[PDB]
């Protein structure tokens, strides 16, 4: 599954499509900006603030 | 290039007369309708592998057959079916003559649809009586049909001036056709319904008819000169499955069918006799829409386009059609590849070209456009095929200007070599064995025993019993023992005794034979025996009596011949006994075994008589031990061999055993053991270098084979590759003999070019700096089928010729003359120079002839020059720059082509020769060396006007001594050292005959060596 | 397999042996046909199918 290239279309082709619409169409997670840090502060550890 | 499979480039031909129709009357219906002998309405078709009769084409008045065969019945063999057809058909003319009378409708044209549903109906049993009044015409022939009042549906129908018109079976299927791979096709013409041609009198009804009707599998015109009015045909949905690996539907069929017919008519139009029809290609009309690009109709439409405008195929076809074949062209037309020429099937209308050779715009006032638009740059002229052959042949090569370098060419011929298989070997020497003899002289020399050579000392190893091995195994003969003893006993019976007068041996002999053996694939004894006694050998006496003693007899007896033995005394004795199954595998053992065996026959000998030993291993203590006992008891002997397998045995002959006297070895025996050793080493030296019995080969021996086989599709200019690799191959070659051969492999046309390396060609590709490039010419030119054969690698059978080994002589001469580094010009190569595989590497040439050579300019390591001014003559030699001039075969045709003396000649050579800057030289010269016997049919001499007459060549020239030419020499140089050089005993110069893989000879070397000694050369060193 | 493309190459002798054999047996051969041409060694194809 992490390397497409080990599945051949020969032997499963629709396996082998399924592993593309994963590796190709998965949804990218993006980011967002909230709240006032500036006079807030924020509560968040990992991320930035 | 090529559309999918490749159609013949550079040529486009087309007919151009066409015959002027004929209105089918009811005098030739009647003639047709009856079944003459010289001429009928229906032609057999035949298998071809077979010549079984399979299928009938039908003709004009029965080819309304539309219903099915169960209808009819007919029987399956064709001889049956014929003549119910003629029975059924004169019934049929008796109904039409009752209805019609003859006298008065004799030269009224007759009408077509309605003779062919009437002969089909009266065939049907269908109620034909209705179809009588429409028989004779009028008005037009379409008209009557359309018009007409009769309600029969079977064959026609009239949708208003539009007659559709079921059309049926061109062709008829026999009861024993079963598709087979040799059956002729019948383009789906034998079902009941292939097709629905529709007759009109307008292309604008039809096409406003075929709004409303569907166009499903698509319409097809004609447009040249209908068969009975203009009309569109529409093909149904049956399909043809007589082409095994694809099916194809109808409309498929008559358009691939049409197409291959006017492929057939293109290339066989002679511009004199006249055709029928200009074309008969179809050009879909309306269908296009469904099928699209890349399909086989799109593609058969293309082609149909091409056999329009006139092109041929690369690939000749057959005069009957084959199964196979088709389902090959199919096979061919559905694959990859783009349309490479610029005529795309339109839709409006057929188009031709701007410069087509077709004339079917003039006979045809509606469907062809002579677009001045596109042109087509190939010329006009037909197809030339040439005629194929079953064997390799020849080819030779011709080089050009240009140049690459060596190991592209290197790895071009190892991406195409399919060098790793089996050759077949053949063999290395063939004839009877060669026979070197001395004999004892009282007058020669004493000489000592520790003095005469012995074996070398590296015998017993393992390259050495390689090279001896190889060589037995590839040594051809009969019989060793029966070839060796009619050697031996012929020279054995010339000798001559000091006592008497007469010989030693006579007829009535009572003679003895030790170490028989019984298996020889004939008789349980030797095969020498019984001719020998019944006096076939006709150089022999016969003797009176033969016993045999030995090992493995069969009509004698078994006993030890080391140590005596019961038995009587005979008056000759003939032994074999040999040294390697009793002795133990050393010298020692084997040198007292020989000392026994000479002890035993010396004391069965009954004195007074003669014996013959073979000696397998001569050695110090054999030779000392023979010459303190035997030789004081013996009044002369002689010691010969008979040579045809390479190993050091010798045969000891003696004669008049038992009486006192003194003889010991001679000067002239120690020159023939020297000669037989160094004999040995030489030929084992030259049997240790070459490959083995049954080998692979893969590219590293030194000697072998090695093929190419590139693939060349029709007519086409080969590509920069496939020069660069054949010119590889030409550069690893070096003008050896070379053979190609093309033919068809697993459906690609393919040619292999077969040839042999050496040491020499090694040595030339050692020599040159820039791979050359051939002309590609003489194989693009090739259309022939040229059937393979599989490799060998010693391809002459019969042997080499006495001029070819003569020649060779005189290369080991030159090549052992030359040293390394060193100037050199040679007088008369030819067209090629030999020289070049026989100089090193490093040291420049400088050639002259008159004729033009073929050695390429240019792309050399060292100085190569070539120039032709007839070297003879004067003025040239001054800017000639060498140390050592060879003129090989080529003063004495010179002496004749200027028709004057070989005095003058040479006179004149070394006139200009004095000019020159170089000290040593050899040249062939003509000159009797010893006294002549005018050798039959390979040179017989005049005595008189001093010519040579070579009857294989049929050439003479004029000679003379070497007294005259001393005097020449000295006259020109006063410190000139000439020598003559001996011939070669040894076989010395045997290394490049066989090293470039060339079987020799026995008769022919004989002759050569003879030859040789009558037309030396001579070594002049102007110094010391 | 088009020979003029495929002239030059090694074939696999497990899948030419039991295509035959699975041709004169009319036992579905038409899965052996993509494992005729070798790559990489002959043996891992025959592995990693
Ligand atoms: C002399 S050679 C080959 C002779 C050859 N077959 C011929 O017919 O002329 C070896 C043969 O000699 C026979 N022979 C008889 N007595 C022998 C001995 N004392 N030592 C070696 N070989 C002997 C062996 O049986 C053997 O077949
Ligand atoms: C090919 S040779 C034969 C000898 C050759 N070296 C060989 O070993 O076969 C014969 C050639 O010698 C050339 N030749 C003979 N006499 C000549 C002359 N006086 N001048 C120039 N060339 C001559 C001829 O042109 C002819 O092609």
């Amino acid at each position: 599954f992490m390397n497409i290239q080990l599945i051949s279309p020969i032997d499963a082709p629709i396996l082998r499509q399924w592993a593309e619409i994963i590796h190709r169409y998965w949804p990218n997670p993006s980011q967002i900006r909230y709240g006032t840090p500036n006079v807030f502060g924020s509560a968040n550890l990992f991320t930035p603030p | 290039a090529n559309v999918w499979g490749v159609r013949l480039a550079d040529s486009l031909s087309s007919p151009t007369i066409e015959t002027r129709t004929r209105h089918y009357t009811l005098h030739d219906f009647y003639s047709d309708l009856d079944a003459s002998v010289g001429k009928e309405p229906w032609r057999p078709l035949r298998n071809q592998r077979t010549n079984e009769i399979v299928a009938v084409q039908l003709f004009r008045p029965l080819q309304g057959l539309v219903f099915d065969t169960q209808l009819y019945g007919f029987p399956g063999t064709f001889s049956q079916w014929e003549q119910f057809m003629k029975e059924k058909l004169r019934v049929l003319k008796y109904e039409v003559l009752r209805i019609y009378p003859i006298s008065t409708y004799n030269h009224d044209r007759v009408n077509v649809f309605v003779a062919n549903a009437l002969v089909g109906a009266f065939l049907s049993n269908q109620a034909f009586y209705d179809l009588l009044p429409l028989l004779i015409v009028n008005d037009t022939m379409i008209s009557d049909l359309l018009g007409t009042g009769a309600a029969l549906s079977q064959f026609f129908q009239s949708h208003g001036e539009v007659l559709e018109v079921a059309a049926g079976r061109k062709y008829l299927q026999m009861n024993n056709y079963s598709n087979d791979d040799d059956d002729p096709p019948l383009f789906a013409k034998d079902l009941s319904d292939y097709a629905k041609a529709f007759y009109s009198d307008t292309y604008e009804v039809l096409d406003r008819f075929f709004w409303t009707h569907d166009s499903s599998a698509g319409v097809l015109v004609h447009y040249d000169k209908p068969t009975n009015g203009n009309h569109y045909i529409l093909g149904t949905l049956t399909q043809m499955v007589s082409a095994p690996p694809h099916i194809i539907n109808a409309t498929d069929a008559l358009l691939l069918e049409s197409c291959l017919e006017q492929f057939a008519a293109n290339v066989r139009a002679r511009s004199a006799q006249p055709v029928t029809r200009l074309d008969q290609c179809y050009h879909l009309r309306w269908g296009a829409q469904y099928v699209g690009e890349d399909s086989l109709t799109y593609r058969l439409g293309v082609l149909s386009l091409l056999a329009t405008n006139g092109y041929q195929l690369a690939r000749p076809i057959p005069k009957q059609l084959t199964n196979r074949w088709l389902s090959s062209f199919v096979s061919q037309v559905v694959s990859d590849g783009i349309n490479e020429t610029p005529l795309w099937p339109q839709e409006r209308y057929v188009q031709i070209a701007y410069d087509s050779p077709s004339v079917v715009d003039g006979a045809t006032q509606y469907g062809y456009v002579r677009r001045n638009q596109l042109r087509l740059g190939m010329r006009i002229s037909a197809l030339q095929s040439l005629s194929d052959t079953p064997a390799p042949v020849q080819w030779l090569p011709q080089y050009t200007i240009d140049q690459v370098a060596v190991d592209e060419g290197d790895a071009m011929v190892s991406q195409l070599t399919q060098l790793p298989l089996r050759p077949d070997y053949g063999s290395i020497w063939i004839g009877e064995a060669l026979s070197y003899y001395v004999d004892y002289n009282r007058s020669h020399r004493v000489v000592l025993s520790s003095e005469l050579p012995q074996l070398p000392d590296t015998y017993f190893d393992g390259d050495e019993q390689y090279g001896r091995s190889l060589f037995s195994l590839a040594r051809k003969v009969g019989d060793r023992s029966l070839v060796k003893d009619t050697a031996v006993l012929k020279h054995a019976y010339q000798a001559i005794d000091p006592n008497t007068g007469k010989e030693y041996l006579r007829a009535g002999q009572s003679v003895a034979y030790f170490g028989a053996s019984a298996g020889h694939s004939g008789a349980d004894q030797p095969l020498v025996i019984e001719p020998w006694m019944q006096g076939k050998i006709s150089g022999v006496p016969p003797p009176s009596s033969v016993r045999q003693f030995g090992y493995d007899v069969a009509k004698g007896a078994i006993v030890d011949l080391a140590r005596p033995f019961p038995s009587g005394d005979y008056q000759f004795v003939y032994s074999d006994v040999d040294q390697v199954v009793d002795g133990h595998d050393d010298l020692s053992i084997s040198s007292g075994l020989v000392e026994s065996l000479l002890d035993s026959c010396v004391h069965a000998t009954a004195p007074g008589g003669s014996f013959v030993m073979k000696i397998n291993f001569p050695t110090r203590t054999v030779w000392h031990y023979i010459e303190q006992k035997i030789l004081p008891n013996v009044t002369s002997y002689m010691l010969i061999k008979p040579f045809v397998t390479n190993n050091v045995e010798v045969f000891f002959v003696a004669f008049g055993v038992h009486q006192q006297s003194a003889l010991t070895w001679t000067s002239g025996v120690y020159f023939f053991l020297v000669d037989h050793f160094y004999r040995y080493e030489t030929l084992s030296a030259i049997s240790r270098q070459l490959p083995s019995f049954g080998y692979v080969d893969d590219g590293s021996s030194v000697t072998g084979i090695e093929i190419i086989s590139i693939e060349n599709p029709g007519f086409s200019n080969m590509t920069q590759a496939a020069r660069v690799g054949i010119s590889g191959l030409c550069a690893n070659v070096g003008n050896a003999r070379k053979s190609i051969a093309i033919y068809e492999s697993h459906g690609a046309r393919v040619l292999t070019i077969t040839s042999r390396r050496s040491p020499a060609s090694a040595r030339r590709k050692a020599r040159l700096r820039y791979l050359p490039l051939i002309d590609p010419r003489s194989l693009e030119v090739q259309a022939r089928t040229i059937l393979p054969s599989n490799p060998v690698l010693f391809d002459n059978i019969n042997g080499a010729s006495p001029h070819v080994c003569l020649t060779m002589m005189y290369n080991f001469e030159v090549s052992s003359a030359v040293y390394d580094g060193d100037v050199v010009l040679d007088l008369g190569t030819g067209p090629e120079a030999k020289i070049l595989e026989l100089i090193p590497s490093t040291s420049p040439v400088t050639c002259v002839d008159i004729r033009p050579t073929a050695q390429p300019n240019g792309c050399w390591n060292v100085r190569t020059t070539f120039l032709e001014l007839d070297y003879l003559s004067d003025g040239w030699i001054t800017g000639v720059r060498g140390d050592i001039v060879t003129c090989m075969l080529s003063l004495g045709a010179a002496a004749a082509g200027k028709s004057m003396t070989f005095d003058a000649a040479f006179q004149q050579l070394v006139r200009v020769l004095t000019r020159s800057t170089a000290n040593v030289l050899l040249i062939q010269v003509n000159c009797p060396t010893d006294v002549i016997r005018t050798i039959k049919g390979y040179l017989e001499i005049d005595q008189t006007n001093k010519r040579y007459k070579f009857p294989k060549f049929g050439r003479d020239e004029p000679y003379s001594d070497m007294d005259s030419l001393e005097r020449i020499c000295r006259a020109a140089w006063p410190n000139c050292s000439i020598t003559w050089v001996p011939l070669s005993y040894d076989l010395r110069w045997t290394k490049l005959a066989l090293l470039e893989s060339t079987t020799l000879s026995s008769a022919s070397v004989r002759i050569a060596e003879l030859m040789y000694k009558y037309m030396p050369i001579m070594r002049i060193d102007i110094h010391g």
